[PDB]
RNA sequence: UGUACAACGGGGUAUUGUAAGCAGUAGAGUAGCCUUGUUGUUACGAUCUGCUGAGAUUAAGCCUUUGUUGUCUGAUUUGU
RNA sequence: GAAUGUUACCGCAAUAGUAAUUGAACUUAGUACGAGAGGAACAGUUCAUUCGGAUAAUUGGUUUUUGCGGCUGUCUGAUCAGGCAUUGCCGCGAAGCUACCAUCCGCUGGAUUAUGGCUGAACGCCUCUAAGUCAGAAUCCAUGCUAGAACGCGGUGAUUUC
RNA sequence: GCAGUCAAGCGUUCAUAGCGACAUUGCUUUUUGAUUCUUCGAUGUCGGCUCUUCCUAUCAUACCGAAGCAGAAUUCGGUAA
RNA sequence: GUGAACAGCCUCUAGUUGAUAGAAUAAUGUAGAUAAGGGAAGUCGGCAAAAUAGAUCCGUAACUUCGGGAUAAGGAUUGGC
RNA sequence: GAAACUGCGAAUGGCUCAUUAAAUCAGUUAUCGUUUAUUUGAUAGUUCCUUUACUACAUGGUAUAACUGUGGUAAUUCUAGA
C-alpha cells in the first residue's frame, strides 16, 4: 500500500483516489482529484499556481526551520595501524616528539 | 486506535474528519461491513444472522484490514488526521 | 477474448463500441482499425457491442497499405482512453484507443507495438507480451 | 453512519489477484448495545 | 530486505536480514543521510545511531544521493559519477538508477554506525580489522606520527612482513 | 424547565487560489522643478512582490459547541 | 380514508405476486476412444454474459452553492464595492441526485415428468406394472423475498370526571 | 402449411438407423381463395419504434431414450414454453 | 458608449413598471442548458442538435460563357500597458 | 612484474559509391583571411612584499583506482556501501 503524490500539485494520494493518466510516451501522471487532473489538460504550470507545492518550493514558503541548525556528527581517533606489519611497534613507534 | 490496524497502528477512529456527512461520530461498537447496506444514513437496521451455512470460499474468506480510509466525505479528502494534516500543511495565520 | 486468451479477464469498462476507429499500434502497415464487432459480447437489443483493453474484436483496416484493406481481420485492444478501474482500486486511462491486428490464435500480425500496453491485455495475450515495450 | 474505503489483502488460490491488495468499499453501522426489556413466547397452531 | 551495516572506525562490517514491516517501515520515507535511532530496527541496536548510505533494490540498480525519489530513473552520468565507470575518454552512458528515498522494493539497505550503542554487535563492534597500507608519501609519514623536519622518516616507514618459505622477509 | 429546543457566535470539515489596505532598490517607461545631478528630487506607470495557502464562502438535507440571546398549555376530539 | 369502545406498541399469515439466466478459461487431459488424424466429460477453481434489487467510499456526469477566482461591454465622478446584459461568458467547484461510466448482493429443501430400475403376478415360463416400489429434469410445492385481507386474526400498554 | 397409416423402394448387405413411391386418413387458421353475416348518420390502411402477455408445431439452455452413437461431431425421439 | 453600423448589449431625456395572487418544487410536459468513452452504430433521411463565424496576414483545385468558381479548401494572428 | 593509475593512440587504416550537376573533381591560384598534436631548429636571471625582527625551497596539500573486506540483480565490459 503506496501513497502516491501528485504530478501536479504535489498531494498525498492514498489508495483508489483520484485518477491515473498514462501519456503517449509511457509517462504516468497520478492526480488526486480533478482540480489537478483539470488544470493539467489545460496545459497549467504548477510553478505558476499558488496553493501547488512545487510553486511554494520554488517560492521559498514557510519551510523556516528545515533551513535552521542541527547536530549529527561523531568523534573517533582509533588505531588500525597496518595489515602485515606488527601493530604492536605501531604504537611504540608512536610516542611522536613534537 | 478504532479504525487503526495492525500495519496502521496511528490512534484514530473510524470517524471521517468533519465527522461522517448527515449523521455524526459514532462513538459505540460499530459493524463494518463489506459492500453497501439498504436504507440510507439515520435509517434503522436489522442485521441477521444467515439463514443457511455458506460453503462459498468467498465467504469463509478471513479478511484482516491493512488500511481504513478516514479522511474527509464532505469535500474531495486529502489528509487522514488533524495531526497528519497539520504536518504537510505547515503554519497558518492562526495556530499556535 | 476467446481463442488462444490464456486466462481469464477481470471486467474492465467498456470504451469501445462498433465503429469506433482506433490508432493501429503494429507495424503491420495498418493505420487504424475500425470496429465491426467484439468477440464474446452478449446480446440485448438496440445494446451495441463494446470492447476493452485486451478484447479481440473484427476489424477492417480504414487507412493503410491497401493489401490490408477492403477485408475482415481479428485485432486486440491494447489502449483505451475511457478510464476503467482495477481491483488495486486506480481508475487510470490511456490518450488513445489502440489495437493490433492478430490472427483468430491472438498472434499479432506485426513484429512490434508502438506505444503502451494496458497490462490486462499484456497477461491474456502472450504474444503481445513479446512484442510489448513498456506495460501500462 | 456512511461508508468508506478499505484496503486489505486477498487470499483466493488461483484468482489474479490472490496476495495482491484490493481496496474495496465497506459501510459502517452504528451498534450501541441494546437493552432486553421482555420476552414473548409463541405457539404453534393449525393457522399459524 | 537485508542490511549492510559499516562500522567505519573498527573497519568492521557485516550484514542482517529483518523481516518484519514495522521493524522494516522505520527507514521508509528517509534520504541518504539521515540519521536512525536503532531500538526502532532492534533491540540489539537500541543506542545505536545509523546513517543512510545507499543501497540496491530488487533488480540490484544501485542508489544514487541526491535524486530525491522513491523509484528509478535514467539519467546522463559523465565521469567522476556514482554508479558509473567510464569505458572511453568524455563517455557518458545513459543508465538506469534506484532514488535515494529508501522503500519496500530495496532488496538492501547500506548502513554505517555513528554512535555505538548499549550493547556489542557481534561482527561490529567485536572485531577490528587493520588498515592495509601505511604512509608512503614523505609528509604523510611525519603526520601519522608527528616527527617535524627534523627527525628523518626512515626508519619511521612501515615494514611488513611476509615469510618465503623458511625465509622471512622485510 | 433539561444531555431540552431554537437564533447567532466559536471550533472542525470543505471550496476557491492569495482579500482589502499599505509598503517596496521590482516595473518596459514617462513627465515636471531647479541648485543640471558624481542614485538630483517629486511624483505618475499594465504588472510584480511582501504582509498572505491569504481573503471570501461553508448547510440551506456537513460535523461540533459549557459562550450569547430567546422560547416552553393556543385549538379540537374520542368510552366496552 | 368513515365505521365495528378509544388510543398505542409488538406480531401472525390467508391470499396474491416471485427470479435468476447463459458462456469461457484453468484443471481433469493431450486423458478416456482411435491405426491415425483427431479427441471428451463428471468433481475442483478463476472469471464472464444477459437479468434483478440496491447503493454513492471511490471514479465520472450534472452546477443557481450563482461558493471562489478570471473576462467583455456599459452604468454608479474616481477608489472600494457593485448594477444591467431573459442564469452575460469562462476555469474550478462543495452538497444532492446520478452511471455496467461507479460499487455491493441475488437462498436450499421436498415432491414429480420423461426415462432407467427393484420386487412381481396375470401367463408354473417371461416381463419396470397389474398390486407395491427406487432413482430421477432449466418442471412443480415449499424455504426464501414483496404485499398484508382497508369487512382475516393474536399478544401487549395506557385508558378522560367539572 | 404441418402430422399419420400400408410398405413398393432407398440406405454396400438390410422395408421402418435415417428416408419413402403408388395410395390413403387427418390436423391447422400468421397462406391464398370462396362466401357476403356484422359494420357505409365512419370501428383511422402498410411498416417501424415501444411494451406486455399468451401459444408450441422447441432454435438455445435442463434431464433423458435411438443411431448405419469408436472418440469428436451430428442426426431421430421423449419430459419440457 | 462599444462596434463597420439606424446590429446586439448598457445608458440620458421622456414613458412605463399594466399582464390574478399566495405556498410548494412529484410525475409527465413546454422553453433554456450540460454530459465520460464511442461518434450516425440512431433514422425513410443527420430530422434535431452540435460544429463554423469578426478582422489582419498568408494561402487557394477541377472546371469556365474568362465575367467566375472564391470567404474555395487550408493556415497563423488578435488582451493590457 | 599482474592489476590499476598516468600518458599516448583509437580522426591513420580498411570497405562502400547511396546522396551529389557549378556540387564534387581537375588543372591553375589566394591566405596581406586562419587553426595546427607530433617532428625538426631555436626560445626564459625578473614569480614574494610597505621591502629589520619574514614567505616550507633540505621541496608545501588531499583524495582516489588497483587492493582488502561487506553486498545487490535472471541478465552486460552493471556496480553499491565500507
Ligand atoms: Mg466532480
Ligand atoms: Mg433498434
Ligand atoms: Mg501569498
Ligand atoms: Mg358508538
Ligand atoms: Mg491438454
Ligand atoms: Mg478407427
Ligand atoms: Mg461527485
Ligand atoms: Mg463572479
Ligand atoms: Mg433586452
Ligand atoms: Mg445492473
Ligand atoms: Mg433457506
Ligand atoms: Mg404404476
Ligand atoms: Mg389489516
Ligand atoms: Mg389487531
Ligand atoms: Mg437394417
Ligand atoms: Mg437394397
Ligand atoms: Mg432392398
Ligand atoms: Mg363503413
Ligand atoms: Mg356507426
Ligand atoms: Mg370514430
Ligand atoms: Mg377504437
Ligand atoms: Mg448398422
Ligand atoms: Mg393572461
Ligand atoms: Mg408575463
Ligand atoms: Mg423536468
Ligand atoms: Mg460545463
Ligand atoms: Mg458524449
Ligand atoms: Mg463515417
Ligand atoms: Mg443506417
Ligand atoms: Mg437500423
Ligand atoms: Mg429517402
Ligand atoms: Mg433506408
Ligand atoms: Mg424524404
Ligand atoms: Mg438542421
Ligand atoms: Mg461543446
Ligand atoms: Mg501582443
Ligand atoms: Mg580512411
Ligand atoms: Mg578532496
Amino acid at each position: 500500500m503506496k501513497v502516491e503524490i501528485d504530478s501536479f500539485s504535489g498531494a498525498k494520494i492514498y489508495p483508489g483516489r483520484g485518477t491515473l493518466f498514462v501519456r503517449g510516451d509511457s509517462k504516468i501522471f497520478r492526480f488526486q482529484n480533478s482540480k489537478s487532473a483539470s488544470l493539467f489538460k489545460q496545459r497549467k504550470n504548477p510553478r505558476r499556481i499558488a496553493w501547488t507545492v512545487l510553486f511554494r518550493k520554488h517560492h521559498k514558503k514557510g519551510i523556516t526551520e528545515e533551513v535552521a541548525k542541527k547536530r549529527s556528527r561523531k568523534t573517533v581517533k582509533a588505531q588500525r595501524p597496518i595489515t602485515g606489519a606488527s601493530l604492536d611497534l605501531i604504537k611504540e613507534r608512536r610516542s611522536l616528539k613534537p | 486506535a478504532n479504525g487503526a490496524t495492525s500495519f496502521d497502528r496511528t490512534k484514530k477512529t473510524i470517524t471521517p474528519m468533519g465527522g461522517f456527512v448527515h449523521y455524526g461520530e459514532i462513538k459505540n461498537d460499530f459493524i463494518m461491513v463489506k459492500g453497501c447496506i439498504p436504507g440510507n444514513r439515520k435509517r434503522i437496521v436489522t442485521l441477521r444472522k444467515s439463514l443457511y451455512t455458506n460453503t462459498s470460499r468467498k465467504a469463509l474468506e478471513e479478511v484482516s484490514l491493512k488500511w481504513i480510509d478516514t479522511a474527509s466525505k464532505f469535500g474531495k479528502g486529502r489528509f487522514q488526521t488533524p495531526a497528519e494534516k497539520h504536518a504537510f500543511m505547515g503554519t497558518l495565520k492562526k495556530d499556535l | 477474448s476467446g481463442n488462444g486468451a490464456q486466462g481469464t479477464k477481470f471486467r474492465i469498462s467498456l470504451g469501445l463500441p462498433v465503429g469506433a476507429i482506433m490508432n493501429c499500434a503494429d507495424n503491420s502497415g495498418a493505420r487504424n482499425l475500425y470496429i465491426i464487432a467484439v468477440k464474446g459480447s452478449g446480446s440485448r437489443l438496440n445494446r451495441l457491442p463494446a470492447a476493452s483493453l485486451g478484447d479481440m474484436v473484427m476489424a477492417t483496416v480504414k487507412k493503410g497499405k491497401p493489401e490490408l484493406r477492403k477485408k475482415v481481420m481479428p485485432a486486440i485492444v491494447v489502449r483505451q482512453a475511457k478510464s476503467w478501474r482495477r481491483r488495486d482500486g486506480v481508475f487510470l486511462y490511456f490518450e488513445d484507443n489502440a489495437g493490433v491486428i492478430a490472427n483468430p490464435k491472438g498472434e499479432m500480425k506485426g513484429s512490434a507495438i508502438t506505444g503502451p500496453v494496458g497490462k490486462e491485455c499484456a497477461d491474456l495475450w502472450p504474444r503481445v507480451a513479446s512484442n510489448s515495450g513498456v506495460v501500462v | 453512519a456512511g461508508m468508506t474505503t478499505i484496503v486489505r489483502d486477498l487470499d483466493r488460490p488461483g484468482s489474479k489477484f490472490h496476495k495482491r491488495e484490493v481496496v474495496e468499499a465497506v459501510t459502517v453501522v452504528d451498534t450501541p448495545p441494546v437493552v432486553v426489556v421482555g420476552v414473548v413466547g409463541y405457539v404453534e397452531t393449525p393457522r399459524g | 530486505m537485508k542490511l549492510n551495516i559499516s562500522y567505519p572506525v573498527n573497519g568492521s562490517q557485516k550484514t542482517f536480514e529483518i523481516d518484519d514491516e514495522h521493524r522494516i517501515r522505520v527507514f521508509f520515507d528517509k534520504r541518504i543521510g539521515q540519521e536512525v535511532d536503532g531500538e526502532a530496527v532492534g533491540d540489539e541496536f537500541k543506542g545505536y545511531v545509523f546513517k543512510i548510505s545507499g543501497g540496491n533494490d530488487k533488480q540490484g540498480f544501485p542508489m544514487k544521493q541526491g535524486v530525491l525519489l522513491p523509484t528509478r530513473i535514467k539519467l546522463l552520468l559523465t565521469k567522476n559519477v556514482s554508479c558509473y565507470r567510464p569505458r572511453r575518454d568524455g563517455e557518458r552512458k545513459r543508465k538506469s538508477v534506484r532514488g535515494a528515498i529508501v522503500g519496500p522494493d530495496l532488496a538492501v539497505l547500506a548502513l554505517v554506525i555513528v554512535k555505538k550503542g548499549e550493547q556489542e554487535l557481534e561482527g561490529l563492534t567485536d572485531t577490528t580489522v587493520p588498515k592495509r597500507l601505511g604512509p608512503k608519501r614523505a609528509n604523510n609519514i611525519r603526520k601519522f606520527f608527528g616527527l617535524s623536519k627534523e627527525d628523518d622518516v626512515r626508519d619511521f616507514v612501515i615494514r611488513r612482513e611476509v615469510t618465503k618459505g623458511e625465509k622471512t622477509y622485510t
